[PDB]
């Protein structure tokens, strides 16, 4: 049984340019729970990169939080890249300030 | 609080 | 109103034959307070939360007694299953266990909950009379057999039903200033344009806890399905929660959309609308 996993990036609060702020990457629904998430700053993985402890769902699938704390500008572009077991290659979502 | 016993399965 | 506590386990048999993985989490609500790691070699119930980090270092060698006797009971249940299930060492397996119980606004029991899950499906599970099993395959009916033999469910439900409410309110009380909390969530709609034709409103709701919570859309009064996304609640990262609606609506009817807000800290439920 395999599940893919569903990804947010997203900021803990509203992103202002020169403000510190936290990045994060929400990985759910997924099946099984090794996974592997790298947070990327202009396409590069950012080194430091905290996450949550493993949990899962009513429905038995899995998720984690990775984050980090940054300060954004407009010049910089951040992602999340996630690749698993359902994946073939790894999958990139670039943060969108408005989602 | 943990539960203080075990069950295998 | 009402709370929770909930132990969730996660047991990861590695590809080959290393060390499996042990994970136990333990939340009130949606408060994460403690966690065990095998990952995180520590060896030690660790708290995640100030309010239980005040327990004296009886309450933590006994957890981490009882943590240490959990994973080596998934480490039994790793090799029995692969026996049920005629499998190889060679491969990775999970299993996964869930329990705890409910109360009301009187903190009184509710219901409770002990249930498995082995490569992310149903395993068995403890019903809610506390008293009789699930079983989903032939393999969770000789655990359902052996369970009831020794009248495994009498004990669980003892515990369940006693010990679990009895300390939940004492984390309740411990933590009462951010357990009993209710945060509501904070509400705002945005627009955006796709073509001269189509406009997008997304309706947010942000820092509110607990997790649970509502957000629907609806046309001229009447509920709207069709042209929406709805993504999953989101942690934020600083113990409260995330969550947005959209609808695609066409250019000139933006009013006609409005976004309704329902969650345990509104005073009364909110309807918002595109001005």
């Amino acid at each position: 049984i395999q599940r893919t996993p569903k990804i947010q990036v997203y900021s803990r609060h509203p992103a202002e340019n020169g403000k510190s702020n936290f990045l994060n990457c929400y990985v759910s629904g997924f099946h099984p729970s090794d996974i592997e998430v790298d947070l990327l700053k202009n396409g590069e993985r950012i080194e430091k990169v905290e996450h949550s402890d493993l949990s899962f769902s009513k429905d038995w699938s899995f998720y984690l939080l990775y984050y980090t704390e940054f300060t954004p500008t407009e010049k910089d572009e951040y992602a999340c890249r996630v690749n698993h077991v359902t994946l073939s290659q790894p999958k990139i979502v670039k943060w969108d300030r408005d989602m | 609080y943990l539960q203080p016993r075990t069950f295998l399965l | 109103g009402s709370h929770s506590m909930r132990y969730f386990f996660t047991s990861v048999s590695r590809p080959g034959r290393g060390e499996p993985r042990f994970i136990a989490v333990g939340y009130v609500d949606d408060t994460q307070f403690v966690r065990f790691d095998s990952d995180a070699a520590s060896q030690r119930m660790e708290p995640r939360a100030p309010w239980i980090e005040q327990e004296g270092p009886e309450y933590w060698d006994g957890e981490t007694r009882k943590v240490k006797a959990h994973s080596q009971t998934h480490r039994v249940d790793l090799g029995t299953l692969r026996g049920y299930y005629n499998q190889s060492e060679a491969g990775s397996h999970t299993v996964q266990r869930m329990y705890g119980c409910d109360v009301g606004s009187d903190w009184r029991f509710l219901r409770g909950y002990h249930q498995y899950a082995y490569d992310g499906k149903d395993y068995i599970a403890l019903k809610e009379d506390l008293r009789s099993w699930t079983a989903a395959d032939m393999a969770a009916q000789t655990t359902k057999h052996k369970w009831e033999a020794a009248h495994v469910a009498e004990q669980l439900r003892a515990y369940l039903e006693g010990t679990c409410v009895e300390w939940l309110r004492r984390y309740l009380e411990n933590g009462k200033e951010t357990l009993q909390r209710t945060d509501a969530p904070k509400t705002h709609m945005t627009h955006h344009a796709v073509s001269d034709h189509e406009a997008t409103l997304r309706c947010w709701a942000l820092s509110f806890y607990p997790a649970e919570i509502t957000l629907t859309w609806q046309r001229d009064g009447e509920d709207q399905t069709q042209d929406t996304e709805l993504v999953e609640t989101r942690p934020a990262g600083d113990g409260t929660f995330q969550k947005w609606a959209a609808v695609v609506v066409p250019s000139g009817q933006e009013q006609r959309y409005t976004c309704h807000v329902q969650h345990e800290g509104l005073p009364k439920p909110l309807t918002l609308r595109w001005e």
